[PDB]
């Protein structure tokens, strides 16, 4: 049980203990990154190299110990059993990231001491806090849900960028600015300007000079800034709708009977293959039994899917149609019984 | 192929070439399951490929074509067992599994519960690895 | 059947074969565009002209062959039959784009070799990947759905731009900057600055200098940047709602009976015109029959439209009202029968 | 014009100047179609211009005014045939068309099915071009 | 009838005739504005003054005639009758705008000829196309619906701007840039920079120089750009939801019975005041009658409001509860009748 | 009653009197802030110091009187009774802000007179208008509702910023610009540029010079501007959905019976503890009574929560299932009674 | 004030101090309107201030307090007449008004229709200005 | 602990080890409350931890475990009293409280109303501080 408790405390935070542990680790990583920035500053390197090295040694030892204990505790779940299960757990990208960071830091500190590794490893280790993927998983789910509109937006934006950049390049190909430098010397420079304008940054290093270029830039800016800022709005509305449906979902006590029925039907279908078994409690009759069990499995799977998915107007109308048909059938039975009596 | 026609005709019992809700209910009553009209309608909807309202032989053939070993089906069974599984781990007590199978949802009897626990807990332990159980299935 | 298979593989991709074919074609087009950019760079033209010419010849031959085979395979669908059907297919904008690109490339390479055609044709041929219009069609549908609010936003933004630009032009008409150049020399320059500010680019070439101009620019920026960035949010929310309703739509097995009923009613109405026909199986009676068939056609069309459209609360309430009226009528019948009996 | 009053009065049978659900149902029963109250209500809703609940002579005139040859109606028929049409092409087998017409949705008999296939497949082939069929309609 | 037709053609466009008329008028106004811009350009004034004057005379005559005919045709509707009705119509802001433009143009051309009127009048007359207010009305409705969140956003943004601008002013109060000019010479300049940054323009004329200023600017930018761009997203989502509910609204044939009932109940309540009237067809009894008529009026008003408003889940549940109560009451009546019989 | 009226007029505005009072106070504060800006301007200090001092004295006296009267009137509500209740009211952040502003202004004017207090106190006192927290409370509620997606967006944006800034720093570490200054002299400067670009400001002081840097900046800008502008869209959609659900909420007359039932059940549960009480009107029986009362309390609490929460499809389906079960049970009872009779 | 108690007690007829759906229905039946349970429930909901389910004397007092001449009520009547008004103008034919009043929605008789048209079309013309009619109301 | 089994068995009356809707309704009828099937179903749903449809002894134990003094419960009672409280203040008249308790929602009798007002208005004043009342609870 201690293995499960430590695995929960190290990978699936639930209490303020795990919260403060992760917060302290992230704060230490951020402090090390800030000291790396100070070292990269040309005037603050000699007074920071020693403390950077010491903090790097302490942090690499700490992360090695953390990775070892996490590997030991990963065996709590049944999916990770033995050497093969531990390898399967380590194959996960986050574990791969941690292993790569650990080995790179160890080899860098063994070699060392001016090197870019002591900084790029901090850059990559700032990513270690994304445990369980509770952020990247959500982002990927939303992007995959909206992939069609996202691709449409990207394609329209890129095509508009290319066309307008070429038009502006044709407009101001020979427009010498005040500083005696060609603002648009080549289609590459024009494309850089187009990217800047569509991204709505406006560095100002390259600005159109001729009136044709100014007019084209204005029209294309007004008609393409919306498209190149569209993904922000799309993802925002997607996130809002997703959280609304999440707060509209049914409670977890409405899935238990459906899961039970699904498991029972699956077990019945599995046992139908074996001729001598206890499942034969209510040749051709055996085939009918297995077909009926398959149908029960399918209907149980559909019911479980509908129960898991948040309630919908289609579910409401289906349920009402079922109830209305039941009531109509029973009323017809009462009517025919009354007709028989009289 | 040949058995599909015999099985389809077995539910027919009238030679009309089409299976309906009343026909399936009569077959179920003869078998001895005592179903309800809601269950009959749900089954007909789930097996009805086109959705006209009845069951045809091509629809029965398609239903036979779709079967187990699907990755989606295995994932569904896995997450259902996970929902039944407390502590977020992959292990559930044999007593808890027996209780939930015999009470919650569909009802099961002693012999089938014993067969289920025998097939699940292959080793002499009080826990069952549902991942390996599904993989064995 | 081979004609249909090749048409599907060339215009309606369904498998990884078609996916990789289109990906390779798009990648080749992008590589040719990048080499055209390198050629347009003044220092990388002599070493790139020959490879650009060779790649252009290869690509024009490939696209000519692709267009020929697509024209041959377009006859699979019944809409394109014979010479007239092939012409109708070629009249489609994408086919027109491909034909124009092919003929322009052929004539350019026959004339050639410094020319802007070898680059503008690549710019236009980057658009060839938009097969079936699965992107432009969606964009046009959403824009046409939101046309009223989009026009409102465009009009408000343009009017605010014009008014604020004129006010700033009046404010800083005679404000000489540090570089001894009139920042706002004319209403044209002031309008260019206004466009830059409303589009939220901020090139910085033209910046107000007097405090009145600064105050007006600040107030108008705060009160008009939202309006000139509004279309991004509008289109994003529209895309999100459209994809939500798309994922909420009913399955395709709920449209078949409605389509069958619509076709049957249409055929009955068509056959009602012919006096001697098999449709006369259950003068004035003929008129009543044709009127009833017309009513059946109308109700079938409405039912099909409702079935195709995603389920709605109005559909739910209509269906419940129908069922409740049925139940009330049958209960009234039972009540009157019981009263008659007793 | 004159026939509209006679047709409207034909459904009346009581001279009250207004058509109701019960009146239309009685007319349908006399014709021999055996309808239901839901169908009657749907028809009354579809022909009722104002939506009060009954059918008036101006509403009947408007219903007569709206007729076939509409571009929207042709598009609807075209996409319905496309939904019935597999492979995404414009051709469907005559046997499949016969089966779907005689079983799915509304029921049709042998003579009307034969007339439909004769009017659709003008040439001696196993496929029907629904685009040309609708254009002929 | 001709008066109504011309009023519809001039103020409520319905056909392509009115569409092309308004398009031509707007295009002429835009052409005049472009020529005014050319005249404002210092190098293109002598060749444009004469044509500007001639076009201004033609356009002022045309707009005077249009205003006269619109005033004559405004009497079609009952709201505008006689001199008082014409004055009430002219009191509308659009008519006021047209009258002001006409009189200002007439007086300017009578005085004239270098004047700013011949340009500001064009600027204001570009607004004349907003007939019926079908744009400003929608914008005002949405803003009034979202007023609470809009005020919250404005207040938070303004407070953040003020606080961060003061902090940056304290940070870089004495930071001389390379050009030997105080980037932040006063809190006014710091506030201008803050407005630029929150509006996400980035002119670059004023940029922080000290590291404290850079850090504060970065943090405040990341934490306040979202708030100062919030109104765009709010209004976009509001427009999208409004158009979705507009397309979800019930047909116009479901409001007629409710309007009829409301009018009848209002007339009954009005006639209840008169003692001798035909409304007395089914002292204390009169008071009961008038109270019942008042209750009928209230319930009819509520029913009309619910019918006009788009269908809602609360309407669905209310209607189902009513139907269920009716069915329960009738079943109870049948049960008691059966108990009495047996 | 006068105490309650003055408390309402001073803290919970309801009428035009309170509206104009708050508007006048806010306008006076804004005027004082503008005069402070003029004083901070180096050329407009001597002519503004005296009026700033006089206005500060008047405003501090007015705010002291307002705070005293608000403290006196805070005793109307039962939550604030006696010295402890007044202290509890003063512990509220807005009261703390007012007290801090008052004491700081008094001490500053007693010390004075060049000081930054006479300006920072105005900056902080511009916040005093946010009475009742009707803005910050809404903002905090929405942020707490969307916390998961907001944290995801912040983390993804920060990680992308760090990685891309490091890549650009590696690209253009030794790229001397035209002005002979290192555009990217250190990772700190590169990170400042990255923050500017992701926030989409584009000051232009630091711009990439090498083509590798330009390409990396373009790609990262296109792929990260959406993420760093995401919170605007998220909060906008959240505000729109919140106001839609607010306008969809049920009337306040549907909560009264639920509140009554909750209070009655709570009182019954409380009185069940006392053995001798009037609640014993319909040992082991006492335990059954208290268990039943606890169940009634729980069901009443759930019903009140559902009634307070806006109507939902899950509520609709639950209510329909309850009604259908009731109807089925009663029909079964009628059927069994009829079978018994016959 | 005094008449309110008498009017409230008039609907009572049992001295319990509270008005219920059954009581109001019995009063309506005695008057001779022949109402329905749905109408009774809607009226009780519309007059029930708190929403408990019955009608109290304070609620009756509040209902009496809220009355006509409200700007919202006038606007509602105006837009209802506009919906009845074709051509978007402010004029409707007297014959069309008579037809809609006598057929659509609530039913009216000849005498009340004549009074309505007399009060609306004060001048001898075939059109009625509903704006002025409402203002007169 | 021991009393929980006795209380759970008290509702049983049949020794089956499970409590159902019919069993609880029979217990309530024996007590003399005269409940309805909707109330029974709502109570079973509110006490049913898993949601299978019946009440188990572990579910009864959990229901006993969850009890009063919860901050959420106190907040709910406070805001309910605030909703009952006009003027936005914390004081309500004793007469108004008596009227609402005896009429609106659940019905109460004179003795229990007197006990409630005695426990609420400890001091001889016409107002009750519901905050202090809840704190005393
Ligand atoms: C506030 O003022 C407004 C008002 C309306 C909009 C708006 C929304 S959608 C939309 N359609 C567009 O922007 C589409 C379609 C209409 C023409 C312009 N394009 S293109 O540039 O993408 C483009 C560029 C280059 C190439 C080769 C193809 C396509 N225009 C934006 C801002
Ligand atoms: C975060 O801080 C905020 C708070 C609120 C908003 C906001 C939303 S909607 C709105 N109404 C507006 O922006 C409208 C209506 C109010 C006055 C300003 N205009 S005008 O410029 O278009 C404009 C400009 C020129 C002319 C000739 C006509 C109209 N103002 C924006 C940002
Ligand atoms: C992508 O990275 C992100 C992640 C999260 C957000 C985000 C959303 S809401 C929010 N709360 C805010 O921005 C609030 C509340 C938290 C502290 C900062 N403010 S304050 O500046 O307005 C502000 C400034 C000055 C004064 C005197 C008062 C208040 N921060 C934005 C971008
Ligand atoms: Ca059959
Ligand atoms: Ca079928
Ligand atoms: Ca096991
Ligand atoms: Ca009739
Ligand atoms: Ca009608
Ligand atoms: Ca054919
Ligand atoms: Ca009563
Ligand atoms: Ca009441
Ligand atoms: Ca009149
Ligand atoms: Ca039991
Ligand atoms: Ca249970
Ligand atoms: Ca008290």
């Amino acid at each position: 049980n201690i293995q499960g408790r430590v695995y929960n405390f190290l990978e699936r935070p639930t209490g303020w203990k795990c919260f403060v542990y992760h917060f302290t680790v992230f704060l230490i990583v951020l402090i090390c990154l800030i000291f790396s920035v100070l070292s990269t500053i040309q005037q603050y390197n000699n007074l920071a190299t020693e403390t950077l090295f010491w903090m790097e040694i302490v942090l690499v030892v700490f992360f090695g110990a953390e990775y070892v204990v996490r590997l030991w505790s990963a065996g709590c779940r049944s999916k990770y059993v033995g050497v093969w299960g531990r390898l399967r757990f380590a194959r996960k990208p986050i574990s791969v990231i941690d292993l790569i960071v650990v080995v790179a830091s160890v080899i860098v500190l063994c070699v060392g001491s001016a090197i870019r590794g002591i900084r790029f490893l901090q850059i990559l280790r700032m990513l270690h806090v994304d445990r369980q993927g509770g952020t990247w998983r959500l982002l990927g789910s939303v992007v995959f849900i909206h992939r069609q509109e996202l691709i449409t937006t990207l394609y329209i934006g890129f095509l508009g960028l290319i066309f307008s950049s070429y038009f502006v390049y044709l407009a101001e190909k020979d427009a010498i600015d005040s500083s005696g430098e060609y603002q648009f010397g080549s289609y590459a420079d024009a494309l850089w300007w187009g990217v800047v304008t569509v991204t709505t940054i406006g560095y100002g290093d390259k600005v159109p000079q001729t009136w044709i270029g100014k007019t084209i830039a204005s029209c294309f800016s007004v008609f393409a800034i919306s498209f190149f800022a569209l993904p922000a709005g799309i993802l925002g509305s997607g996130f809002a709708l997703k959280v609304q449906q999440k707060q509209r979902q049914k409670h977890f006590n409405r899935q238990i009977p459906a899961a039970a029925s699904l498991i029972q039907t699956a077990w019945r279908c599995y046992a139908a293959e074996n001729p001598d078994s206890a499942t034969w409690k209510i040749e051709h009759h055996r085939a009918a039994i297995k077909v009926i069990r398959r149908m029960q499995y399918f209907v149980a799977k559909k019911k479980f899917q509908q129960a898991r998915k948040p309630y919908d107007v289609r579910d409401v109308i289906e349920q009402y149609s079922q109830g209305h048909l039941n009531l109509m059938v029973r009323i017809k039975e009462l009517q025919r019984r009354l007709d028989q009596s009289l | 192929i040949a058995e599909f026609k015999e099985a389809f005709s077995l539910f027919d019992k009238d030679g009309d070439g089409t299976i309906t809700t009343k026909e399936l209910g009569t077959v179920m009553r003869s078998l001895g399951q005592n179903p309800t009209e809601a269950e009959l309608q749900d089954m007909i909807n789930e097996v009805d490929a086109d959705g006209n309202g009845t069951i045809d032989f091509p629809e029965f053939l398609t239903m036979m074509a779709r079967k187990m070993k699907d990755t989606d089906s295995e994932e569904e069974i896995r997450e259902a067992f996970r929902v039944f599984d407390k502590d977020g781990n992959g292990y559930i007590s044999a007593a808890e599994l027996r209780h939930v199978m015999t009470n919650l949802g569909e009802k099961l009897t002693d012999e089938e519960v014993d067969e289920m626990i025998r097939e699940a807990d292959i080793d002499g332990d009080g826990q069952v690895n549902y991942e390996e159980f599904v993989q064995m299935m």
